[PDB]
């Protein structure tokens, strides 16, 4: 025997038990989550922890084969994520200190409230308080109060365990081999394949700036254009040079400028395409829905879903006293159990929503013949975009057409094509500097590059440099800011959402050249394109089974982030916005503040 | 007039394990494939050598009935020259095999929602096996060369392995009932025809 046949053997074993009990809990974690009782919540921790007792067991007894003298990469990349160990090399003094900072920061989180100066009784949880605040308020004053309440109330109360959580989660990532942290979160992109579709921890750094480098122009002209639209409301407290106050971005945070579209919107005149008030009138229901998205991918050569899937999932909300938190969430439980959990509303953003979930379920179909540790989204970013491109597709005036929901009038203009690019680019284009930026810092953090005593003095500056938004209260460093946001306090990597995002549009660029698209990539619909659905069958069969830089290569031809398919997709909106901006102060001075 | 048993079969209520797969020798008797009736959903009807299509009017020496249950994505592996756990290490048929694999989704009855752990295959052995081989061993396998001493071990695994069947798995993984009709033709008798 060899300690490859050796490792064969045991992941054998492995891939049977495993299976098992990640189904376990799989149905256990839906039937709570479709059921909502306390009952079925030990269940769904029960299940949880006899797979989570099983995969900690088992990758101890994986280390016991060495990488080093595996050949297959079905076995090593299996091997590999067995292996990695995480928390478990710290001492229990580090990991139950480490967990305790981690679940304090997430209920800090969660119970954490800001209150009113006005009406110190208005102790407003961030969902839904202070997120309906800052997604639908124009009052200056109260935007900026639930700002600055957060980051005091629950920012602060986070700083001192964000201290101890960088500590504790660097002393887990040099043990594990990582220069830090960062790097730790960066491995998810480390592929050490031959053919030069090997992708180094670090190369990500550079890809992820020199990408941002081409976004900047973009962002620029966006952010100039946001500044202007926005200045005519709050119009003494944005300075036309100056940067935007970080209160008046929409999302607590800045991460989604999807709300300041009303503030906005090129010709607000012309109406958005809602073909909701359409399904309605054709007395659509959720299950017509997902049988036009299953339609959808029919169309391209993807399978249709599985009889277990219509029998099994849940795209109503059931009622009754079934409580389920209304999410989408897409469940590739196992065993060839897939299933959405969706409470599906006929309207087009549902619609949208049931295609873009219906995407994960295919490329969760796709690679369940790879090897279990393998059926995954080539890495953390694939799985994600595969599913956008299936909303950018569905959403197209050409796809609305073909299914009756958008009238036969050829509807469209110069004008809603720069409306709906606009609102993409809010949303799609706003998100990256903010992700990148804050990504950065924590790299950097956990790099050691910024000391504590100027964490926050460190963030501003590089909210100001990089995002061109400014903080309109100063904060000290008592502040922390960035743990304000979920995945910062929840301890998540957020590059996922930069790379995705530039994921996707290579993603649908490539696709669309495929169907033999004429004209502009945002009107896109692969549909009917058996051609396109091939090569994304060709990497979504592969799951984590080979790089990303190779997955990607089956798909848009090339190893790595390429970020001209996203420019191309708002080229419309950019040669729009240098006109829009002709006159005005495309840039900012990172000196401005709103409290002089 | 003598009716050949296959409702005790098809229509038996469990099934043999893969690994244990049970066989039927069928004799002396009048072989009435004609109502072998389209039983259940994903319905598979495989014969090689001879003609389903209502060629009764041959006789055959002996009949055996080999009938099992695998996952949905095994019942590829019930015919000549096949590989996979199944073929390799539960049931092999040969090269030159002459007879008829029937299969059908048996999810309503060999499902449970707890799963039905009664249902076994084997995983693990050193050598495949000859055509017609039956393996009930349950040594446990030495995948190491440390001796495993007959109980569960580091590179000492348990040969066999549960399909453990919800009703809920997909497709691929719900239990298929099969039927393998394998026809003997000897310098011999001949009982088996069937009008
Ligand atoms: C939602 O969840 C509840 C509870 O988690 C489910 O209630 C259970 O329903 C089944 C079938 O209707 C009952 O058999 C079960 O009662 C069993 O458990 C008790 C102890 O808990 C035992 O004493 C009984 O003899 C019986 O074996 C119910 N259990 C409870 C706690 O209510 C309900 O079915 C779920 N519904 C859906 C739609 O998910
Ligand atoms: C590994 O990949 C990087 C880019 O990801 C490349 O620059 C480097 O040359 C590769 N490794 C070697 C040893 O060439
Ligand atoms: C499933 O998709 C196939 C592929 O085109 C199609 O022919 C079939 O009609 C679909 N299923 C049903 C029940 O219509
Ligand atoms: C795709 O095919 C259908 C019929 O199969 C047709 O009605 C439709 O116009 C085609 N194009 C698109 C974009 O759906
Ligand atoms: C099983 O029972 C049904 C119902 O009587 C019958 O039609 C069928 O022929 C039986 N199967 C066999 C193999 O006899
Ligand atoms: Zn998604």
């Amino acid at each position: 025997s060899t300690t490859e046949e050796l490792a064969k053997t045991f992941l054998e074993t492995f891939n049977y038990e495993a299976q098992e009990l990640s189904y376990q809990s799989s149905v256990a974690s839906w039937n709570y989550n479709t059921n909502i009782t306390d009952e079925n919540a030990k269940n769904m921790n029960e299940a949880g922890a006899k797979w989570s007792a099983y995969y900690e067991e088992q990758s101890k007894l994986a280390q016991t084969y060495p990488l080093a003298e595996i050949q297959d990469a079905k076995i090593k990349r299996q091997l590999q994520a067995l292996q990695q160990s995480g928390s478990s090399v710290l001492s229990a003094d580090k990991s139950q200190r480490l967990n305790t900072i981690l679940n304090a920061m997430s209920t800090i989180y969660s119970t954490g409230k800001a209150c009113n100066p006005n009406n110190p009784q208005e102790c407003l949880l961030l969902e839904p308080g202070l997120d309906n605040i800052m997604e639908n308020s124009k009052d200056y004053n109260e935007r900026l109060w639930a700002w600055e309440g957060w980051r005091a109330e629950v920012g602060k109360q986070l700083r001192p365990l964000y201290e101890e959580y960088v500590a504790l989660k660097n002393e887990m990532a040099r043990a594990n081999n990582y220069e830090d942290y960062g790097d730790y979160w960066r491995g998810d992109y480390e592929e050490e394949w031959t053919g030069g579709y090997n992708y180094s921890r670090n190369q990500l750094i550079q890809d992820v700036e020199d990408t941002f480098e081409q976004i900047k122009p973009l962002y620029q002209h966006l952010h100039a254009y946001v500044r202007a639209k926005l200045m005519d409301t709050y119009p003494s407290r944005i300075s036309r040079t100056g940067c935007l106050p970080a209160h008046l971005l929409g999302d607590m945070w800045g991460r989604f400028w999807t709300n300041l579209y009303p503030l906005t919107v090129p010709f607000g005149q012309k109406p958005n395409i809602d073909v909701t008030d359409a399904m309605v009138n054709q007395n659509w229901d959720a299950r017509r829905i997902f049988k036009e998205a299953e339609k959808f991918f029919v169309s391209v050569g993807l399978p249709n879903m599985t009889q277990g899937f219509w029998e099994n999932s849940m795209l109503t909300e059931p009622g009754d006293g079934r409580k389920v938190v209304c999410h989408p969430t897409a469940w590739d439980l196992g065993k060839g159990d897939f299933r959405i959990k969706m409470c599906t509303k006929v309207t087009m953003d549902d619609f949208l929503t049931a295609h873009h979930e219906m995407g994960h379920i295919q490329y969760d179909m796709a690679y369940a013949a790879q090897p279990f540790l393998l059926r995954n989204g080539a890495n953390e970013g694939f799985h994600e975009a595969v599913g956008e491109i299936m909303s950018l597709s569905a959403a197209t005036p050409n796809h609305l057409k073909t299914i009756g929901l958008l009238s036969p009038a050829f509807s469209e203009d110069n004008e809603t094509e720069i409306n709906f690019l606009l609102k993409q680019a809010l949303t799609i284009v706003g998100t990256l500097p903010f992700t990148y930026m804050l990504e950065k810092w924590r790299w950097m953090v956990f790099k050691g590059a910024i000391p504590k005593e100027q964490w926050m003095q460190k963030w501003w500056e590089m909210k100001r440099n990089i995002v061109g938004v400014v903080e309109p209260v100063p904060h000290d460093e008592t502040y922390c800011d960035p743990a304000s946001l979920f995945h910062v306090a929840n301890d998540y990597s957020f590059i996922r959402y930069y790379t995705r995002t530039i994921y996707q549009f290579q993603f649908q660029e490539a696709l669309c050249q495929i169907a033999k698209h004429e004209g502009p990539l945002h009107k896109c619909d692969i549909s009917n394109s058996t051609e396109a659905g091939k090569k994304l069958l060709e990497m979504l069969s592969l799951g984590r089974s080979e790089p990303w830089t190779l997955a990607l290569e089956r798909v848009v031809g090339a190893k790595n982030m390429n970020v001209t398919p996203l420019l191309n997709y708002f080229e419309p909106l950019f040669t729009w916005l240098k006109e829009q901006n002709r006159n005005s102060f495309v840039g900012w001075d990172t000196d401005w503040r709103p409290y002089s | 007039t003598n009716l050949c048993p296959f409702d005790e079969v098809f229509n038996a209520t469990r099934f043999a394990s893969v690994y244990a797969w049970n066989r039927k020798r069928i004799s002396n008797c009048v072989a009435d494939y004609s109502v072998l009736y389209n039983l259940a959903p994903f319905f598979t009807f495989k014969c090689y050598g001879v003609s389903p299509t209502k060629l009764n009017d041959l006789c055959f020496t002996n009949v055996y009935a080999d009938s099992f249950v695998i996952r949905g994505d095994e019942v590829r592996q019930i015919a000549p020259g096949q590989t996979g756990n199944i073929a390799d290490y539960n049931y092999k048929l040969p090269d030159d095999f002459t007879g008829c694999v029937i299969a059908w989704n048996s999810n309503k009855l060999d499902s449970k929602v707890s799963g039905n752990y009664n249902y076994l295959y084997r995983l693990f052995r050193k050598s495949n096996l000859k055509p017609f081989e039956r393996d009930i061993s349950t040594e446990i396998y030495q995948a190491g060369n440390k001796p495993c001493n007959g109980v569960a071990g580091f590179n000492c695994y348990f040969p066999l392995r549960s399909y453990s069947f919800r009703p809920t798995y997909g497709v691929g993984h719900q239990p298929y009932r099969v039927v393998v009709l394998s026809f003997e033709l000897l310098h011999a008798p001949a009982t088996v025809c069937g009008p």
